[PDB]
């Protein structure tokens, strides 16, 4: 696909930072290796479900004032495409398919078979979490659901499992053209207090190597690489100086269309004709 | 278990000999298919389940009865197989507290010596009761001296069990002492019932011949079907040949299902009912696992015994809770009742 | 494969052994049988009958490096000189490493010939070639 | 967005396990495999006329920096001495992180060879190279 | 774990700045190689129980004024991550293990054993120091004690050791998933006197190397490599200028977290079904 | 913040000692180890049967800048000339910095080759390559 | 190991030695024994019933780099006319290099065939065969 | 093979053989190069290896040989 790096980073860290500081013991383990008062004081601030401070995220030339005591500022840098493929053929497709997702559900019975109900149709599926089927199964995928022999597996009539799948836009054939990109976003945690800009740039490494494990930047957004700038003052000429540590995160992504072919050839025929000379 | 010697434990010096005997151990295989018969006689005391061994101590305590006629078809339908035991009570209405009797006496085949449809639903209620316990069971009843299809149809219907067959057929026995007897549909069964027993576990009774002289009604091969396809026994007269000959069609049950065999067809239910069935690694030794690396760890070890000594399609894994089921398919003897032959004329040049 | 699994016999799996001692610096051995197996023929075909087995003849041959103490003259396992009329026959044992369990004796072993070579910028060598009576599977 | 459509295995996709736990620190894995592939040549004509499969090889080599615990010494998958005698054959497994699913397997490894690297500005390495008697991938 | 080579270098260089500076002879000894009167006049000033002048040691960015006679100004600087493991998996563990310790402690008698007590929980005993004990001794830990076979040691019931170990925090599984930061901090001597700033060079790089013998940097924040400025003014418009040489410290080290797995097996069961077909 | 859970060896963190004394100025040591291992075939598979340990060997290399004192010419274990036949042989120790606990031992080293390079812009290099009888570690 | 230590001889822990002066430039030198072992058949079996020593022979050969001087012809060792008619037998010495003890004494050598080979680009070689009557490990 | 051929011969057989002829020929116009005449044989072999193609030999006396057919 087309991709936005800086959407993306966006989208994740947000939740992601929303979730450690609603968790004590979570900071506590990060932040260890800081001085005692530091460490009290950015828990004391910024955490739990009682912290009066929060802490932001959003893009860099915003028209508005933001929350300088703590503030996560997203700035989209550059990027060169890196590797290509002969052709320019990423892949190719028998049926058109959408994202991938995880998703859970529960067994039923239906007709002396188990079914797992999904979302969406499935275009494809990866994995049924911990199971295995043998051909005895009978597995079978079918719309949106995916069918399972009861008879053996009554045990099972309620089991609850992780389905990971991917969606299917639609019935038709082509070529995914494209290329590889390695790209960067600067990420920059600010705060008028540098003991909080510290401790911002430890929760956003931790974030980001928590990160590194979601499906998002499994199959897109590969091999996440990041440096550090120093820290130094942003803005110098207010009636306080507002710091930042720089983290600039480069990945490596595929941008890529689907050349859909309608071309499609179904019969040969074949004849015989006499040349007389 | 391991016999120390002494059996008194002693402190001051000494020897002791602990003995493992488990090596040795033997008898462990099945039961024999013991036959059963309930029905009536002169001279043996009422509701009282003997066993017999041979025709002279049944003519010993039965006299002069329906059920020493019976126990003469037992032994005179399978002349060429093995005269196993029989257990046998001679009753004097209710019949289950009779039943009751047979409920520790292990025998396996069972047949009421009567028709009435009273009886046969207590017979089988009786053998649901028995088979859903530790010690299966299972009977066979048949009707009187002449009864219709749709009768018959009406019959199975609301004797409609798995564990219940239906014998259609009723003839003539030429009996040791030279009578022609003529008898019920249902001494028929006991003849079928005997030859079961005699059979190995897990035979069939179908293609196997019946030592009769004659049958009251001769079906032709669309009411075999009906029967058959009803789950109906019925008895075929072999025409085709001068060596003409009886013909038990086969052995299906009452219950007639196509999506379960062992519901349907009463040689592979017996087979289940005697069917035989037959290493652990645990998970601190590794970090992390999952159903996939288990199947192929699983498939590995396998991989090495059969070399030593399967599947990859024929094993499914489930992991739940800390607990990983391994279930293999296994493939059981069955019999054949079908063979299709393609026959296919070629033609060939031949040169000289 | 561990030592205890492999299927094939390899130069660590076994021992050369003469008289109970462990013969040291064994570089190889080699064992040599012939049964004298002659082909019978006749008038009205140009084929062999049968075969029969006439004359057995066998020999062991063992090649060593030449150590400073304890060679075959050393030991008096070989001779020089007159010393061959006062030797006498001797039973030479191929056994398994881990076990010691014999893997095959070669029976009244008497020597046929005796060898040195010296080399300026090489280890010295020793060979020696016994013709023996018999072998089996198992000591004497 | 997340794509299976297209999606290429990289360095962070991919554990490498051996009896169950992961291998901590491996820096590569490198697998070959080799057939003997063999042409088939007759009077007559210089083209092959045929190929023929004769001797199958492969080989697994592994880089990792060498941990002050858990090294394939301590493990006790290297042999530094004449206890390499008394070493079982392991199965060495690559499996997807996300879906911790065996990519291939690599079954009946057997030590050629072992490396120690002590440099002044540098971590330490271990190297290894195994031969094994097959690989394969179960899907 | 997440780490701060800034914090770490202020609490390891202010201890060992002091303890230097109270004994006279290491002083001596440092500037052994400087001009007479130079070495004199620092070891009257700053050096010794009696010293009227103070050395002192503190981030960048105070909003007050500093002891500018001399004053190491830390200075964090720049990073990179250099080397990723396969699956980012840094180790792994049975057992959740904290920071690395080395404390002193004496046998004692107890019920026919020696045993050795630990102020914390022992995750791992690395070495009892001076001592490798036989099978015989049934070595045994226990808690937070090590103990030990009193029947042929019974000379040793008093013997004083230094135990070398790590903490404990729970009994869980997990992994240790993370990378490699190579990161710079730079460190700089401020005095107005020219010659003071050189000797608190030397001063300096006396104690980093001292440093580098240290568990601290023997376990994380390893290859401590060292570059050295220019000396120039670095304030020039007071009533005097202020001196000083910059000196970076650059550091390889982990960044890490610790991934607990709460799956546990603990029973395969095999069964077998029966395919009629 | 020191962990062990994670921890590699590093040029400082690694002691060489000989004789009980440290060698200064070691620039690197390299130990390289080989089992020989020999694969079976036969009549029927082209697929590997079995592998088979038939030849140890291996060496231990060491570079060093050149001592004005104390070189390995001068601590007697490196040999210039016929002096090389009255050498017995040495035990190398790699050791752990801090712990003073043996990492791995190289058991009956014997001198290769011995090396001096004189150059103008340099210091001046040594090296010298052992082979060995067996290596071990304890623990 | 130090030479002191080695338990393989090797060619630089033995010396080569005639009539008491050290053979220079020696490369090689290889020495074959033969015993005539004859193995004893009879009607009954097919099996050798013993074996017997019939005809001791030995020869000694050495090989060396022709020097300037003091070649075997040069010492009087070798023979290229009919002064081989009045030449006599010799003793052979093999001889450790450390103690000077004797290793193998060769007695009674007297020449079979004298070789000489000259090339282009090569350093010139001789090579020289004796029969002996008898070896030992000691000197007569 | 020349044994599924009938070239060659394993056992009795060969006394049922008769004298053939090999030919070599130019490749292009099939125009025989040699001929050799009344070949018969004089011994065959096969060898079986691990890890490589069956191999057999053959070698005939004859009896003539010619710039042309028979």
């Amino acid at each position: 696909a087309i991709t936005s790096v800086d959407s993306y980073l966006l989208s994740e860290i947000k939740p992601r930072l929303n979730t450690v500081l609603e968790n004590c013991y979570i900071i506590d383990e990060v932040l260890k290796d800081f001085d005692y008062q530091t460490r009290e004081s950015f828990k004391e601030a910024f955490c739990g479900k009682n912290a009066q401070h929060e802490v932001t995220v959003g893009f860099n030339f915003p028209k508005f004032k933001n929350n300088y005591e703590a503030h996560y500022l997203i700035q989209l840098g550059q990027g060169q495409e890196t590797k290509n493929s002969l052709g320019s053929i990423q892949s190719s497709y028998f049926e058109a398919t959408g994202d991938t997702l995880v998703e859970s559900s529960t067994a039923i019975r239906e007709d002396d078979k188990l079914v797992f109900t999904v979302s969406k149709p499935i275009g494809e599926l990866i994995k049924v979490e911990d199971i295995e089927f043998a051909k005895y199964d009978n597995l079978q995928v079918e719309g949106n659901k995916v069918s399972f022999k009861y008879q053996t597996n009554e045990d099972y009539e309620n089991y609850n499992a992780n389905i990971i799948f991917t969606e299917k836009k639609n019935d038709s054939k082509g070529l995914v053209k494209g290329f590889t990109v390695e790209e960067q976003v600067t990420v920059v945690g600010l705060s008028f207090n540098v003991d909080v800009a510290r401790c911002l740039d430890a929760v956003l490494k931790m974030i980001l190597i928590s990160m590194r494990d979601s499906i998002e930047e499994q199959q897109t957004f590969q091999l996440q690489n990041l440096s550090f700038g120093d820290i130094a003052p942003i803005i110098e000429d207010g009636d306080s100086m507002i710091f930042g540590r720089p983290t600039i995160i480069k990945y490596t992504s595929s941008l890529d269309l689907d050349y859909t072919i309608t071309q499609d050839i179904n019969k040969l025929t074949f004849k015989e004709r006499k040349d007389w000379k | 278990a391991v016999e120390p010697f002494p059996r008194r434990p002693i402190t001051r010096p000494h020897a002791s000999i602990e003995v493992d005997t488990s090596g040795i151990g033997g008898s462990a295989g099945s039961s024999e298919k013991v036959f059963c018969l309930i029905g009536q006689a002169e001279g043996g005391e009422p509701n009282t389940v003997y066993e017999l061994r041979n025709y002279s101590q049944a003519k010993r305590l039965f006299r002069s009865g329906e059920l020493l006629d019976a126990i003469e078809l037992a032994w005179g339908s399978n002349p060429n197989y093995t005269a196993g035991r029989i257990l046998a009570m001679r009753i004097e209405a209710t019949w289950a507290d009779k039943l009751d009797k047979f409920a520790h006496e292990g025998g396996y085949y069972i047949v009421p010596l009567s028709s009435k449809q009273s009886v046969h639903a207590e017979v089988a209620s009786f053998v649901k009761e028995r088979s859903d316990a530790g010690e299966p069971m299972r009977a066979i009843v048949g009707g009187g001296f002449n009864e219709s299809k749709e009768q018959l149809f009406g019959r199975q219907a609301s004797l409609s069990n798995p564990r219940v067959s239906l014998v259609a057929n009723s003839g003539t026995f030429v009996m040791d002492d030279g009578r022609k007897n003529h008898v019920p549909a249902y001494m028929v069964a006991v003849a079928l019932g005997g030859l079961a027993s005699g059979l190995e576990i897990g035979e069939s009774i179908t293609f196997k011949p019946l030592r009769v002289s004659s049958l009251d009604q001769i079906y032709e091969s669309i009411d075999l079907d009906e029967l058959n396809e009803n789950g109906i026994i019925s008895i075929e007269f072999v025409r085709n040949r001068t060596n003409t000959f009886f013909r038990i069609v086969d052995d299906v049950t009452t219950f007639n299902d196509k999506s379960d065999p062992v519901k349907a067809e009463m040689a592979v239910g017996e087979a289940n009912d005697f069917l035989v069935s037959e290493d652990q690694f645990i998970g601190t030794r590794t970090i992390n696992t999952s159903a996939s690396i288990i199947k192929d760890f699983i498939q590995s070890y396998l991989g090495r015994k059969k070399r030593d000594n399967f599947p990859a399609e024929d094993v499914q894994v489930i992991v739940e809770g800390n607990e990983a089921r391994i279930s293999m398919t296994v493939y059981p003897i069955r019999s054949f009742k079908k063979i299709s032959v393609s026959l296919v004329y070629k033609q060939q040049t031949l040169q000289a | 494969a561990s030592e205890a699994k492999q299927t094939v016999h390899t130069g660590n799996t076994v021992l050369l052994m003469i008289k109970g001692k462990p013969v040291g610096r064994a570089q190889s051995a080699s064992g040599q049988r012939e049964y004298g197996t002659t082909g019978v023929y006749e008038i009205g075909s140009i084929m062999p009958q049968e075969h029969v087995y006439l004359r057995y003849e066998g020999t062991i041959t063992v090649e060593r490096l030449r150590m400073k103490k304890e060679n075959f003259a050393d030991l008096g396992y070989a001779s020089l000189g007159e010393e061959i009329l006062k030797k006498d026959i001797i039973d030479i044992l191929v056994v398994d490493n881990l076990t010691k369990q014999v893997i095959i004796s070669y029976h009244g072993c008497s020597a046929n010939n005796y060898n040195e070579t010296w080399q300026t910028n090489e280890i010295v060598t020793e060979e020696i070639e016994f013709s023996y009576l018999t072998a089996s599977d198992k000591a004497r």
